[PDB]
């Protein structure tokens, strides 16, 4: 799993992968690991599908009664004050890290992390799932802050392009969503065209030199590619 | 036998067991509250019985949160369990949903429990009309729960004994132009006017507001100002 998301002036950014693995096998590879809270608020779901999908629903459960009540929009800081309760009451017994994020006329674009202990930490971007850990240097290096929604969508697919790459447990499709005053865009980029991956780079297309045909000198040539 | 429980309709569908609570929040000490663009001003007459209480005593008026506070009018004891239940509706708004509780949700909130003591045979109807005055991010708001549970937000109200008159002196005001400046004298004024005197010989004005001056918290008035 990779998922993340970032903050642009005026909303956010949720990216993810598609995959979810059984250890070694697909069981889905086209599954939306962007789960829906509200209309303009959404969580980025990593670990146990089960745990995660049992806590969003709940919270969008309760967020929907709960719009209902004070009749007006939702914050996404209550979103993910309720995700981290539920996710820092059930600690032990899930594997869970979700990320928040969404549109509030009030607080703008926000984005929360959830990890795995429960805590609750607001930031700028925030990067989760197995393939997180690919991606915080590529953040470091390449990743400034204050793009336009268009270019924010575009470095989101990238980085989860990288991520996906190098993490066996992530693959697929790249869905993305942006979340601000407008309608939510949906995005999904099909493998095929993913702007990133290491069978397309030109500095893997050269195969390492393993093979090498028994000769009469210590100068490497390249790989026996036939027996003749 | 049609009015000795509120869990009793008359054959006019009435429920006397809240009309009759409702009497004992008319015959109490008078409050006033404006609700100006800047903020809310609850006031309100404490009727000491001794000339020897600490001033405090018997405070009426309430915070239930930084930015919203309940003035109550009748028992002041089933007002202190009311203000107690919005206590806990706040907290929970800011434990649970990690916002201010919004002020509309507060009074509903109030109104549903304050209800609940009309619907069965085992309790009774509160004696008391809460005053709720919020200003969170819902804006400078007043309500008022009656002890059927009966919810309405107002620009000025005028609750207990001299009701009818102070609400012919909050008329007289201009809602879309006042500031809570203005309101803190002219709701004091009007509770001396009205206030009879050969009755209740010994009261204090109790103050409060919540306002941009206060920095949107709820707080008694500093006693300089009255």
């Amino acid at each position: 799993t990779t998922i993340l998301a970032v903050s642009y002036n005026g909303g956010v950014v949720l990216a993810a992968d598609s995959r979810t693995s059984s250890g070694t096998y697909v069981v889905n590879r086209a599954s939306n690991k962007l789960t829906k809270l509200t209309k303009k608020i959404y969580c980025c779901r990593s670990g146990s599908a089960a745990d995660t999908q049992a806590l969003a629903e709940r919270v969008s459960n309760y967020l929907g009664s709960y719009q209902t009540d004070i009749g007006a929009g939702v914050n996404v800081a209550t979103a993910a004050n309720l995700f981290q309760k539920m996710c820092y009451m059930n600690r032990w017994n899930i594997s869970a890290g979700i990320i928040v994020a969404g549109y509030d006329p009030i607080n703008g674009g926000s984005v929360y992390s959830i990890p795995s202990g429960g805590s609750c930490v607001k930031l700028d971007y925030a990067l989760g799932g197995s393939g997180s850990i690919f991606l915080y240097s590529f953040f470091d290096a390449n990743y400034k802050p204050g793009m336009s929604k268009s270019e924010c969508v575009a470095f989101c697919q990238r980085a989860v392009a990288h991520a996906y790459s190098r993490d066996g447990s992530s693959g697929g499709l790249i869905r993305t969503i942006t979340l601000d005053a407008d309608e939510p865009e949906d995005q999904t980029i099909p493998w095929n065209r993913s702007p990133y991956c290491m069978e397309k780079d030109p500095k893997y297309v050269t195969q390492a030199t393993q093979n090498q045909p028994f000769s009469s000198s210590a100068k490497i040539t390249g790989n026996r590619m036939s027996s003749t | 036998g049609h009015d000795q429980s509120t869990d009793v309709f008359s054959a006019e569908g009435r429920v006397f067991q809240v009309e009759y609570a409702g009497k004992a929040v008319d015959n109490s000490s008078t409050a006033v509250a404006a609700c100006c663009k800047d903020g809310v001003v609850v006031a309100v007459e404490k009727v000491h019985t001794s000339r020897m209480l600490e001033k405090g005593s018997n405070n009426r008026i309430h915070a239930v949160d930084r930015q919203a506070g309940i003035c109550i009018c009748g028992l002041l004891p089933d007002g202190r369990a009311i203000v107690s239940r919005a206590r806990q509706e706040a907290e929970n708004s800011r434990d649970i949903f990690a916002t201010p509780i919004r002020g509309s949700v507060l009074a509903n909130r109030v109104g549903e429990f304050m209800h609940a003591y009309t619907t069965h045979f085992a309790y009774r109807p509160f004696g008391c009309s809460a005053i709720i005055a919020s200003y969170a991010d819902d804006g400078p708001q007043l309500f008022v729960s009656d002890p059927s549970g009966t919810v309405a937000g107002y620009y000025g109200v005028a609750l207990g004994k001299a009701k009818t008159v102070a609400k012919s002196e909050l008329e007289k005001l201009d809602f879309s132009s006042l500031t809570c400046d203005e309101a803190v004298g002219k709701l004091a004024s009007i509770l001396h006017e009205v206030h009879d005197k050969q009755k209740d010989k010994l009261y204090e004005v109790e103050v409060a507001w919540v306002c941009d001056k206060s920095d949107r918290k709820f707080v008694h008035v500093p006693a300089d100002m009255v």
